[PDB]
């Protein structure tokens, strides 16, 4: 798929003609270029809200502090609620609330800790309730590990990939902005099995949380063109090593 | 004499360990993290002060080889505590034994073997849990959820229904051009790797080896999407 | 600065611009190298060339004169790329720059018919001798 | 470069008449060559970075 598209043009009459020929290559490129200018916009558009409709929200002090802390039951209640709001308007962009019965537990025990998912729920005892590990929060902000942007990429041709090198009061720190995504994408998680267990029964819930692996056939008929936050999707690994 | 090859980069001694003590308890960011000389230099930057020589001593332990987890000289044992919260110059960030023993398992594998080539490979398992009895996630399971649904909500916060929002729109912006410079396409990754360690760093108990293969459905989860996308 | 070329074109971000290696020109300048007293090839005289054996304030001096054609060929070299990429695609701007080479093929029914600063005709070394 | 040029003359215990332009130098301060892709990534982005 060359696509030497090839081209002619005609005097009226039919005296003589003219012929001349193109390639894609350089229009397909720009339009590549555009798509991913565009979409990084909207996502840097939407952190933006999201940031800015927490910041409403009166905290005396910046992030960290909070979770540093131990004695709230307000704050950190109403950070996740706020979470699972802007999620649920990210999908259903027309509903607002859910009805009551929300209640969250604060965990702050290692023998109440569980591995893997840091936000659990027990939907109907009556009523809903969640819990929370605010340790494991904390470690998962050890922010230390962070550190300068690495630049890698990998599959590259030539500037037939580098060409965009010639395609043309919480004042704070991008890092500290960074770490909310991790938040973000946690609670979206959470989000997830929150849903199926909301549409369908107990068991299943269970074996989502043995498995998040066979949720890909009831996660169907259920992302209209919502998109979600995976859109560098090279999320992969050292595969062979695992030797069994 | 001549001082100077003991000590005269100390500057990339210190820098060096502590960079790779930090790959290693605090799994920092990616790197090309080796070099063997610097492996001993190690050892000789510790061979200058009391409050390295303690923990030059217990690393020394490993070259025992065998998998026992060395008696707890309590008052010590803390005391040295604080000597490495000190020498890892960290903000008092609740550096703890659990790490501790962590880099224990660490060197545990380090030495032990004369691979001469590349083990570019995690070894994401320590035998110095607490205990290799290794159980599975099932019966944690239920041990967790008993005492789940046995406690009480520390505070009874949903009452009727509200939304938050604002409206600055002038204010956003002035916000979004603070934020624009920002690789985010890297930035984020460190995250999200984070968010992977957590795992482990949860699970130093017992723990159940398998993870890969549900983080590869986690990343199918784009799969899906598309095919989703595609019908 | 950059391998092979001493100058090089961004030709619109937003509008066309220019950068250029002035340590390397200089490097250029280290006319030192420059000595007349040479002697040219030949061959075949008695056929070729023993018939044309029989035939005949700023007063500034040559050296430096004859040094411009250095700036001339470089600035020659770089429009051609320029030209090359302002008519037609970055992809051939990708190529032309990964090797100069095939050019030649676009430069085909695009030169002007006119000749320009390659007289004469060898401009070679060894070449077999690349003993890989 | 003159050091390189004396450590490759000697280098010939060879009297016969050598037609070999040693262009080359081992001393490039690395390990090994790069492509120049690399560069023509590294100084096109510092260069886009210029004002």
């Amino acid at each position: 798929k060359c696509n030497k598209v090839r081209t002619v043009t005609e005097i009226v009459n039919s005296d003589e003609k003219i012929q001349k020929t193109y390639e894609l290559a350089e229009f397909d490129l720009k339009n590549l270029s555009s798509l991913e200018s565009y979409e990084t916009l909207k996502i840097k558009l939407a952190l933006s809200k999201y940031m800015a409709m927490l910041s409403t929200l009166e905290m005396t002090q910046p992030l960290l502090e909070i979770f540093r802390n131990k004695a709230d039951t307000r704050q950190i209640a109403a950070v996740v609620f706020s979470t699972l709001a802007f999620i649920h308007n990210r999908f259903h962009p027309l509903v607002t609330n859910f009805t009551n019965k929300m209640e969250f537990v604060v965990t702050e025990t290692n023998d109440t800790s569980i591995p893997g998912e840091p936000i659990l729920f027990t939907e109907n005892e009556g009523v809903l309730l969640c819990s929370v590990d605010r340790p494991s929060i904390v470690k998962m902000l050890s922010r230390e590990f962070d550190t300068e942007a690495l630049v890698n990429f990998e599959n590259d041709n030539c500037n037939v990939r580098i060409a965009k090198t010639f395609g043309a009061d919480f004042s704070i720190t991008e890092v500290e902005a960074t770490q909310y995504l991790t938040l973000l994408l946690t609670v979206e998680h959470a989000y997830l099995h929150y849903y199926i267990f909301k549409n369908y029964g107990v068991f299943e819930y269970c074996k989502s949380l043995t498995d998040h692996s066979l949720f890909t056939n009831k996660l169907r008929s259920t992302m209209s063109t919502k998109t979600s936050n995976l859109l560098l999707s090279k999320f992969k690994f050292t595969i062979e090593d695992f030797d069994k | 004499a001549q001082p100077s090859e003991e000590l005269i980069n100390m500057r990339r001694y210190r820098n060096a360990a502590r960079k790779l003590i930090h790959h290693y308890s605090l799994n920092s960011t990616s790197s090309t993290e080796y070099k063997i000389s610097d492996v001993v230099m190690t050892m000789i930057f510790l061979l200058r002060s009391e409050k390295y020589h303690s923990l030059f001593k217990l690393l020394e332990t490993t070259f025992d080889d065998y998998t026992c987890r060395p008696q707890m000289t309590q008052v010590q044992t803390d005391t040295l505590l604080d000597a490495v919260r000190s020498l890892l110059e960290m903000p008092s960030t609740t550096i703890d034994l659990t790490t501790v023993d962590i880099m224990r398992s660490s060197f545990a594998r380090c030495f032990n073997s004369p691979i001469m080539r590349y083990a570019k490979i995690v070894l994401l398992q320590n035998v110095a849990l607490q205990r290799d009895k290794r159980t599975t996630l099932e019966e944690l399971l239920i041990e967790r959820g008993e005492k789940i649904q046995m406690l009480q909500p520390q505070q009874y916060i949903n009452s009727g229904t509200e939304i938050p929002f604002c409206d600055d729109a002038e204010f956003l912006n002035r916000l979004l051009k603070h934020i624009d410079p920002y690789p985010l396409s890297r930035m984020y990754y460190n995250a999200a790797n984070t968010m992977f360690y957590t795992t482990m760093e949860n699970y130093a108990v017992s723990n159940c080896k398998f993870n890969i293969e549900d983080y590869n459905n986690i990343f199918k989860v784009m799969e899906n999407i598309r095919k989703h996308s595609n019908k």
